[PDB]
């Protein structure tokens, strides 16, 4: 209460209410997934529509040919961030004209994003990612959060109903390393599914797919491409 | 650097199946004075990569600080991605073309040796940033004395064993040393391959002068 | 109220936002660190939140500089960014001066660092404790702890997070003075083991790290064989 | 007085057909009267649909390539789309203008497709003029290359000649005698010469051989 | 720190700027001023504050300054405030002269003053001058 | 009081969230998307017969293919929109190409969560901006529709109301879009629906409408224009 | 290179010539050296090359966004004022560049002479670049403010090849352009080894 | 330096401190404005009297430059840093386009400078509006207002400062092409405007004119009562 | 190359410049003026480099302009010459000089008509008649012939035009035409040119 405006005071449970607060952003976002097998990273993301008549909101970004995003919270902070992962991405193939690790850009985010949780005035960033990438050390998941937290993970959700999506990808993980990419991605998209009103389903207009692997570079699929994807769910 | 001061001579380098040597004298000339006779100018950067450099001693101490200093950051990490022979000759491309960029350039040219994920890898940076790979490189009057003969060599054969390289390594230093005035006959020959890096030396080669009795 | 920044006393001299900060810490899962005759050895108690998340996931042993190792308890997020301070100042040490920073001069720096944090309404202290671990020939073994206030003292033996009592108690039933890093790293586990409330908190994951004589004054990973070893001594003695 | 360039030659060559076009370089690296290495090519791919050519100092070849490198991916990341040939061409003006008073000493030419898929071409000097050329020459020996390209791709000086349509045939037929003519004369190129054929399928590359006097 | 700023220089409610109104409070306590123009002269008349018997009695007045060759002011409100505006006044009208080579005009000098009030009504974050 | 920068326990950013109230504070305006080009109409909500209805300016060219059509407090749309031009411009100036309906919406979306009082300048941005914006124009992907409110979102719409009525406006263009719809009965629809909205009896001085098409450059209508359209509805 | 210009009854003559060159190497024939900053507006290159079309590409911005924040054309006097203003800056490190901005604006047809010497000057007729001189004599000696359109034509065009003939630096073909009161017009493009042909 | 933020957001979407600001203008003296065919006249109220007062030195009616002016109401010394860096902005101008500025042109300076001060840390809003006037470069008339959130409009007449909504009224219901089609008429329509609100009418309406390149006049006491009367005895009848 | 001269006589002044811009070998303007209108009754005529003189003469008329607008009465022709100095003599050991030469001519209601020296170290001298350029050094001792304190404005245009035949008879530069210009109590009014 007197605790609960300022990100530079702690409760006297040892807790910062601002950091729980710009946590609270990313479990209201729409819900993505995202997972991994020996050679490829996947993220399935349910894109949220304001009307009937309006596009479906972008959760999917390219940040380079081997990593890629998937975005929970604020929108203009995920493009503050992303804008920063890009620019780390560039300076490692600038300097030593080679990938930069999937980890090492992780440590950097945990570090950018750490500062203004700590200073007067500053505040979280309120996004939760869910990071893909490919490098020397294979496939990448992992997941940050804004409370510059991040981990590495076989599989995760975040957002609205997430916990649905954790389960089945509890469920089904030992499956996840020796799948092929067809078999992956499906069971991306059935555990996203998980998080949704027993009414309605997966189409055409509300999913979107991003890939990265050992012969396939960050891609992202939407619209008509991801219907091949969604046909046999069978 | 504006004025170089103490200054080393030429590095050679070739690459030979399953690796790549270097050589360079272990020599500080100040001007014409062989003033600092048992330096090395040869650096074991990482497990897969030296660097040997010819110009200004104590830019390359800095270099060897600055960089030995990366290495042990990412060594910190433990977290399974090294940088390559290629990723530090990209740095050092850099870093050199910025301070020439600058109008104060790190006065040095350098050989970059290393061996990774199979493939040799050889290439030149100097302190401009002029940046390349080849089977073979030396610097100074390397590339006008040792240069030719590695090239001939190389046509003739392009897979050198490692000791034909160590073999012709030797005869080029020979010949340095006969030929240009700044060279000293104490060096050092540095080795990559699968194993990692080996700095050899204090070393000298065989000389004759069976030709001061042919003048008449 | 009284409470509501690092740059106000309390009527009895108190800095609440410190020890605010220091309870962060103390709900934290337990960490240990062990000085012995030829080294230090760190272990933690890291509870997993999901098995969603792989082994070695959010780490709370680091290399801080090569013969330097570190153990966090708090906010993860804080401790790391003071693992990159400490990085910082080692890497700086040895640019100025030409030579591997001594512990203690490490551990005090870093909790000057610490310290300025706690002064201002400009900031907020850091919620991490931290122990700094290393050894050389020359100066034997070292094992500080650095807690949010800025205090660092050097011990024989040494425990932070919530079993942290419990931890103490255990330590000091070990003549650590007389034994080896080998023997004390199966002594870590078992003590984590002890600690380690299974009923509350389902699953952890044992990490373990060391600096001696053994690994020639370089801060390490237990060898996964080991450590494997030490967890099932701790699990059998727990019988 | 540091000088902050140096000269490391290399000759560079662009044609437009009606759906391709070429651009060409030696593969030697020189400086002063020494060769550094004979496979060093002057051609850098930007995208599927460009290539861009780039000789002089090297130093500021390899910089300026990757800073295109880097602005490629950013126009790609804040536009969606990969940069066409024409606007890569009219980014590389105002990069050049950057360094008005530390200029890139670079000679660089840009072959593509355009956004019909015609072949063509753009070169620059080196603080960022330029303009689409039908072909054009550039780096050591474009003295030499320019006039036969004038004569027998632009039909100049010519009577009783039909201008016909360049082949890729005739074209490539072209390429190869110029820089064997180049390789004659100018000592700075030599050893190899490079080609990138880019049409609608993609890129190819052929090499031949060059003197290595 | 937001809790310990008293906001000096924002609207209340009804449009007011509160520090400057109690300012004028602090002023209308102080020593009674007043300026009388004839056809012939201009005169300022001043209560004195300072009057107990042991003061010394070293400068040329009390509240009244010369503030170049052609001007003078009176004050009336905290002493050192006035200190500190009539320094900036003589400053003035020395810049203008430096610049113009002729004496600053009355208008001009006053106006120049009451834009530096006015910015410390409205932004800064300090009180008024009294 | 609190600052400007802090989160509510729902994980929202409190100016944000005001922000987006002060929209409901607006005229209405709609946008809709064609294959045969885009749409806007707004309503300008004359105060008083003495004031001039041609200096509402409530829809603005940003360039030849793109207008933009605003809500909310239109002082702070300035800013917005000078930056679009400006962001326009130099890509032309760097490109020598028109920048995209959504590359321009993108840019101006960056400025959104700019506020702020200890990272910044010695008076930068203290709140955020009071404005929704409907961007609408022609570019290689053909016709398009943007919306971009104060927390930075932008999307694009096939049909979209913001301002006071928006909600109302919002319904009638569900009920009468489709994807195949003529530009003219976009023009028609949006005009019969502002005339629902508006507490005034719409005429062709209280409302402004802009198109822009596949062919031809961003067109303001003309109050004869207007009035041609007007006849019908 | 060979540029010029004049006001006249019925507008504004631009012409130039298409050469450039590196020392004594021809680089081109083909320069586009009239730039359209908008269709009321040209300016003219001469001088170093990328000088000429980064800053006149500038002004072209400029005078865009200049439109869209007042609603009108620019002025032809504030179009050469914002040139001249921007170039100032830079007097003293080696800009080369000599433009003519030519328009017609609210005061009729509008001529002004902006350099990178920081000139700026209206005036009725300018010639710029190495054969301006050679332009100048044919230009002047034939020169009327009631020329007629297509004598007016003749005119630049014969000043410019004059030029291209006595002058190394200028050659190729000669680009012709009328600002008229609802915008500026391409009139020709004639190859001076064409023009030759015709004028002997 | 201090970087507080002033102008925030409040529930609702309400700027309390621009809201606040608005409320000052209401207390300013009241401001008239009316655009003729080929005059524009501004008039204010008094706006204290007072017999010891020099005139001259406290006009609510300024020169911007030799074809703009404005009147304010509102806080007084604020409208003085508007009008000084009105005044620097139409130099500027001049400078760099050689034109005079609009009317719009400057309009839209000052509105967006008070915008600024709307969106700036540091700094609270001004506390006016204001009514500027003038002719363009082809002949035609104009009157524009802003207020201090930054808004601005052109306006055939308006009021602003106490009385505003009744003045408003007036001119609505007076505001005719009758009534502007000559000077006198359009001068004595700003007077009437005035007299319905000016307390001991009307002794305190300053007033001033402007007519097509004849730059600023303000009218004397004398000229000023001579309208008054030719209008009182007119209103018997 | 350029030419300003001013004749200061009991209640006027009378100023002249000649109307070439030129480059290289060319004249490329044979109407250009010279001459700044300041106020009412004030005239800054300014040569020197190109760029500097139009931006210096222009922002010392823009200044003057405001200090009107501001104040509502107008600078003093002396108090211009000081204002136009002192910005000269601050920006001399400045990152941005201007190579500016000037004559400041005015007329005051209280002290009459001023002319005004001033070179581009900022030097400034009140005097009777002056002249900058080349064409100074031919005409400078044709006024100190000639000239009286109280000539009358018909002798002043005669002794100006006599220093302007001196120009075409004597001087190497083509300068066949010239502004004039006079400032009295009823401010500034042009004169016919002189021309050749
Ligand atoms: B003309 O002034 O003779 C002409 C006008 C331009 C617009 C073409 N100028 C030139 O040809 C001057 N040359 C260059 O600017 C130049 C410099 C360099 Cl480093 C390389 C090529 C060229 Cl074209
Ligand atoms: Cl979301
Ligand atoms: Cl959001
Ligand atoms: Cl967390
Ligand atoms: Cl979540
Ligand atoms: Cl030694
Ligand atoms: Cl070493
Ligand atoms: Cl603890
Ligand atoms: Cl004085
Ligand atoms: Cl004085
Ligand atoms: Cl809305
Ligand atoms: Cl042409
Ligand atoms: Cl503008
Ligand atoms: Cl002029
Ligand atoms: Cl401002
Ligand atoms: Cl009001
Ligand atoms: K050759
Ligand atoms: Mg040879
Ligand atoms: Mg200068």
């Amino acid at each position: 209460n007197q605790y609960d405006n300022d990100v530079t005071v702690w409760s006297p449970q040892g807790r910062i209410h601002q950091i729980e607060y710009a946590m609270e952003a990313v479990k209201q976002g729409s819900a993505t997934v995202g997972l991994k097998s020996k050679t490829h990273a996947v993220l399935v993301a349910l894109k949220r529509a304001q009307s009937e008549l309006a596009a479906h909101q972008k959760k999917i970004l390219h940040v380079d040919n081997h990593i890629g995003i998937s975005i929970a919270g604020l929108t203009a902070d995920a493009r503050l961030l992303c804008n920063f992962m890009r620019q780390e991405c560039l300076d490692s193939r600038f300097v030593f004209d080679r990938p930069l690790p999937v980890s090492r850009l992780v440590s950097l985010i945990g570090s950018k994003t750490q500062i203004p949780t700590q200073r007067y005035g500053r505040r979280p960033y309120g996004v939760g990612l869910l990071i893909a990438g490919y490098d020397d050390m294979g496939p990448h998941i992992f997941q940050t959060c804004p409370s510059a937290n991040y981990f590495d993970c076989r599989a995760m959700s975040i957002g609205a109903r997430s916990q649905s999506a954790r389960t089945y990808l509890e469920r089904h993980m030992s499956e996840f390393m020796e799948c092929n990419l067809n078999e992956l991605v499906k069971h991306g998209l059935r555990a996203l599914r998980e998080t949704l009103p027993a009414e309605q389903d997966l189409t055409t207009k509300n999913v979107s797919i991003g890939i990265v692997g050992k012969d396939l570079e960050f891609t992202i699929y939407d619209d008509d491409d991801v219907s091949p994807f969604l046909e046999g769910l069978e | 650097t504006q004025n170089p001061m103490v200054t080393g001579t030429s590095v050679l380098g070739v690459k030979f199946e399953g690796g790549v040597v270097i050589a360079a004298d272990m020599l500080g000339s100040y001007g014409s004075l062989a003033r600092f006779r048992n330096i090395s100018r040869i650096m074991r950067v990482n497990n897969s990569t030296m660097l040997g450099a010819s110009g200004d001693y104590a830019d390359f101490q800095y270099l060897k600080q600055v960089l030995g200093q990366m290495v042990i950051d990412e060594e910190l990490l433990g977290d399974g991605h090294s940088y390559s022979p290629r990723a530090i000759h990209s740095w050092l491309t850099r870093a050199m073309y910025s301070r020439r960029s600058k109008m104060n350039p790190l006065w040095n040219t350098m050989v970059i040796g290393g061996y990774a994920d199979g493939e040799s890898f050889l290439g030149y940076v100097d302190m401009l940033g002029v940046a390349y790979e080849a089977p073979s490189l030396a610097t100074g009057y390397g590339a006008y004395l040792a240069q030719p003969l590695l090239r001939e060599v190389l046509e003739k054969q392009p897979v050198l064993s490692q000791t034909e390289a160590r073999d012709l390594v030797e005869r080029c230093m020979r010949v340095l040393y006969y030929r240009d005035a700044r060279s000293y006959n104490r060096f050092q020959i540095a080795t990559v391959t699968e194993k990692g890096v080996e700095i050899e030396g204090p070393l000298s080669t065989e000389t004759n002068w069976d030709i001061a009795h042919m003048i008449s | 109220g009284y409470d509501l920044s690092a740059s106000t006393f309390s009527p009895d001299g108190r800095v609440f936002q410190v020890e605010y900060a220091m309870k962060a810490v103390e709900n934290s899962s337990t960490a240990i660190g062990i000085r012995c005759k030829d080294g230090v050895v760190f272990g933690v108690e890291k509870l997993v939140l999901s098995k969603l998340y792989e082994e070695g996931s959010n780490k709370r042993l680091f290399n801080v500089d090569r013969h330097v190792g570190m153990a966090v308890a708090g906010l993860l997020a804080d401790a790391r960014s003071l693992a990159d301070i400490a990085r910082e100042e080692a890497s700086n040490f040895r640019s100025n001066f030409g030579y591997n920073i001594p512990l203690k001069h490490l551990a005090d720096r870093v909790a000057m660092y610490v310290h300025a944090y706690t002064l201002y309404s400009a900031v907020r202290p850091f919620g991490c404790s931290f122990m700094l671990g290393s050894y050389s020939v020359n100066d034997g073994a070292q094992l500080y702890m650095i807690d949010p206030s800025g205090v660092s003292y050097g011990y024989w033996g040494c425990a932070i997070g919530k079993a942290r009592q419990a931890a103490k108690t255990e330590i000091e039933k070990l003549q650590m003075k007389e034994m080896t890093c080998r023997d004390i790293v199966k002594e870590v586990a078992k003590i984590i083991y002890i600690v380690h409330d299974e009923v509350k908190d389902k699953a952890f994951e044992l990490e373990l790290s060391w600096v001696g004589e053994l690994t020639n004054g370089r801060h390490e990973i237990v060898p996964k064989d080991i450590r494997e070893e030490a967890e099932k001594y701790a699990k059998e003695s727990l019988k | 007085r540091f000088s902050p360039y140096v000269f490391n030659g290399g000759t560079i060559l662009a044609i437009a057909g009606e759906d391709f076009a070429i651009v060409a370089s030696d593969t030697r690296l020189s400086e002063g009267f020494s060769i550094h290495t004979r496979d060093s090519p002057k051609c850098y791919k930007l995208t599927d649909k460009t290539v861009i050519g780039c000789s002089g100092f090297h130093g500021d070849c390899l910089t300026l390539t990757k800073i295109i490198e880097a602005r490629l991916k950013m126009y790609k990341h804040s536009n969606n789309k990969a940069m066409t040939t024409g606007a890569i061409a009219a980014m590389l003006s105002t990069i050049l203008y950057s360094r008005r008073f530390f200029p890139y000493y670079v000679y660089n030419i840009i072959g593509g497709l355009d956004e019909e898929g015609k072949g063509a071409v753009y070169s620059f000097d080196p603080v960022g003029s330029y303009q689409r050329d039908s072909f054009k020459a550039g780096g050591s020996a474009s003295a030499m290359l320019q006039p036969l390209l004038d004569n027998q791709v632009g039909f100049k000086n010519m009577q009783n000649v039909e201008h016909v349509p360049l082949s890729l045939d005739r074209a490539m037929r072209l390429v190869k005698d110029v820089f064997i003519s180049a390789a004659e004369r100018d000592v700075y190129t030599g050893d190899a010469l490079r080609i990138c054929i880019v049409t609608k399928e993609g890129i190819r590359e052929e090499t031949v051989s060059l003197r290595k006097d | 720190s937001r809790r310990y700023d008293s906001r000096t220089t924002i609207f209340s409610p009804e449009g007011r700027l509160y520090q400057v109104e109690y300012a004028m409070e602090a002023i209308g306590h102080a020593g009674t001023c007043l300026g009388i123009l004839a056809n012939d002269g201009v005169l300022l008349a001043a209560e004195r504050r300072n009057i107990h018997k042991l003061l010394d009695e070293v400068f040329f007045s009390e509240k009244i300054y010369k503030l170049n060759e052609d001007m003078a002011c009176s004050v009336a409100g905290i002493t050192s405030d006035a200190n500190v505006l009539t320094n900036e006044l003589r400053l003035i009208a020395q810049r203008y002269l430096l610049q113009y080579q002729e004496p600053i005009p009355c208008e001009q000098l006053v106006t120049a003053l009451c834009d530096i009030k006015q910015a410390y009504t409205q932004f800064g974050g300090k009180r008024p001058f009294g | 009081d609190r600052g400007v920068n802090t989160f509510s326990p729902e994980g929202r950013l409190f100016q944000v969230e005001y922000a987006i109230e002060a929209i409901k504070l607006g005229s209405t305006a709609i946008g809709i998307q064609t294959s045969e080009g885009v749409c806007l109409a707004v309503e300008k909500r004359i105060t008083s017969p003495l004031m001039e209805p041609s200096s509402i300016e409530k829809i603005v060219e940003i360039d030849a293919h793109i207008g933009c059509a605003m809500s909310g407090l239109i002082a702070d749309a300035k800013t917005l929109i000078d930056k679009a031009r400006v962001e326009t411009q130099n890509h032309w100036f760097t490109y020598n190409e028109t920048m995209t309906v959504e590359s321009v919406t993108q840019a101006v979306s960056n400025l959104a969560l700019q506020f702020g009082e200890e990272d910044a300048d010695p008076g930068a941005m203290s709140r955020p901006f009071g404005v929704a914006l409907l961007f609408g124009g022609v570019d290689e992907k053909g016709p398009q529709l943007f919306h971009m409110d104060p927390s930075g979102t932008f999307v694009q719409c096939d049909a979209r109301a913001i301002g006071s009525a928006s909600e109302g406006a919002q319904s009638s263009l569900q009920e009468v879009y489709h994807k195949s719809m003529t530009l003219k009965e976009a023009i028609k629809s949006s005009l019969i629906i502002l005339k629902q909205v508006m507490e005034e009896k719409l005429n062709a001085t209280n409302i402004e409408l802009a198109t822009v098409q596949p062919g031809q450059n961003f067109h303001m209508f003309t109050k004869e224009e207007l009035e041609e359209v007007i006849k019908d509805i | 290179t060979t540029t010029l210009a004049f006001k006249f009854r019925h507008g504004v003559i631009v012409a130039a010539d298409s050469r450039a060159t590196a020392g004594a190497y021809i680089a081109s024939q083909t320069v586009k050296k009239v730039i359209e900053i908008n269709p009321y507006l040209l300016g003219t290159m001469a001088g170093g090359a990328a000088d000429c079309s980064f800053w006149e590409r500038l002004l072209a911005r400029q005078c865009r966004i200049y439109e869209l924040r007042n609603k009108e054309r620019i002025s032809v006097a504030a179009a050469s004022k914002l040139l001249a203003n921007m170039v100032y800056q830079y007097k003293g490190m080696g800009l080369s560049m000599g433009t003519m901005i030519c328009g017609w604006d609210k005061r009729g047809p509008g001529l002004y002479y902006v350099d990178s010497e920081g000139n700026r000057i209206s005036g009725a007729t300018f010639s710029v670049g190495s054969g301006s001189v050679y332009a100048y004599g044919v230009m002047d000696r034939g020169y009327s403010y009631d020329l007629e359109v297509e004598q007016a034509y003749d005119l630049a065009r014969r000043a410019i090849y004059q030029a291209t003939y006595r002058d190394a630096y200028s050659g190729g073909a000669v680009n012709l352009y009328h600002v008229r009161e609802d915008g500026w017009i391409r009139v020709s493009s004639d190859n001076v080894a064409d023009l030759h042909e015709k004028y002997s | 330096s201090y970087d507080r933020a002033i102008t925030v957001f409040s529930p609702d979407g309400h700027l309390f401190q621009v809201e606040y600001a608005q409320e000052a203008v209401k207390k300013g003296s009241t401001a008239v404005g009316v655009r003729g065919r080929d005059i524009v006249v501004l008039g204010v109220e008094k706006k204290s009297v007072a017999k010891l007062q020099d005139e001259r030195t406290v006009r609510k009616i300024c020169a911007l430059d030799d074809n703009v002016c404005m009147a304010f109401a509102g806080l007084t010394a604020d409208a003085r840093i508007v009008i000084n860096r009105a005044r620097v902005e139409c130099q500027s101008h001049r400078l760099t386009v050689e034109d005079p500025v609009t009317v719009e042109y400057i309009t839209r300076y000052i509105a967006s400078l008070k915008q600024r001060y709307t969106q700036s840390n540091g700094r609270r809003p001004f506390g006016i509006s204001a009514l500027i006037v003038g002719f363009d470069f082809d002949g035609t008339p104009r009157l524009y207002q802003t207020d201090p959130s930054g808004t601005y409009h052109a306006w055939k007449a308006n009021a602003i400062g106490r009385g505003a909504k009744s003045v408003r009224e007036f001119l609505e219901k007076n505001y005719t092409d009758e009534a502007i089609e000559t000077d006198d008429l359009t001068i004595k329509l700003v007077i009437k405007a005035l007299l319905e609100v000016v307390q001991s009418g009307g002794k305190n309406i300053e007033l001033a004119v402007m007519r097509r390149d004849q730059s600023l006049k303000i009218l004397n006491p004398e000229e000023i009562e001579k309208y008054v009367a030719e209008i009182e005895k007119e209103k018997e009848e | 190359m350029e030419y300003l001269i001013g004749i200061q006589g009991p209640d006027y002044v009378l100023v002249a410049s000649d109307r070439v811009a030129a480059s290289n070998i060319v004249q490329m303007k044979d109407d250009h003026d010279k001459m700044f209108k300041m106020s009412e009754k004030i005239l800054l005529l300014c040569v020197g480099e190109a760029g500097d003189t139009v931006q210096f003469a222009e922002y010392i008329q823009k200044n003057v302009q405001l200090y009107k607008m501001r104040n509502g009465y107008e600078l003093s022709p002396t108090a211009a010459a000081n204002f136009t100095r002192r910005n000269l003599a601050d920006c001399l050991r400045s990152r941005t000089p201007y190579h500016v030469n000037l004559l400041l001519a005015g007329y005051d209601e209280h002290e009459g008509p001023a002319l005004y020296y001033m070179d581009y170290l900022a030097a400034l001298a009140k005097a009777p008649f002056a002249a900058h350029g080349y064409g100074a050094f031919l005409t400078l001792s044709i006024l100190d012939r000639y000239y009286t304190p109280t000539i009358s404005r018909e002798r002043a245009v005669e002794l100006l035009r006599k220093c302007l035949e001196e120009l075409q008879k004597r001087f190497i530069l083509n300068l066949p035409t010239f502004s004039v210009r006079i400032i009295d109590k009823n401010g500034i009014h042009d004169l016919d040119n002189i021309s050749f």
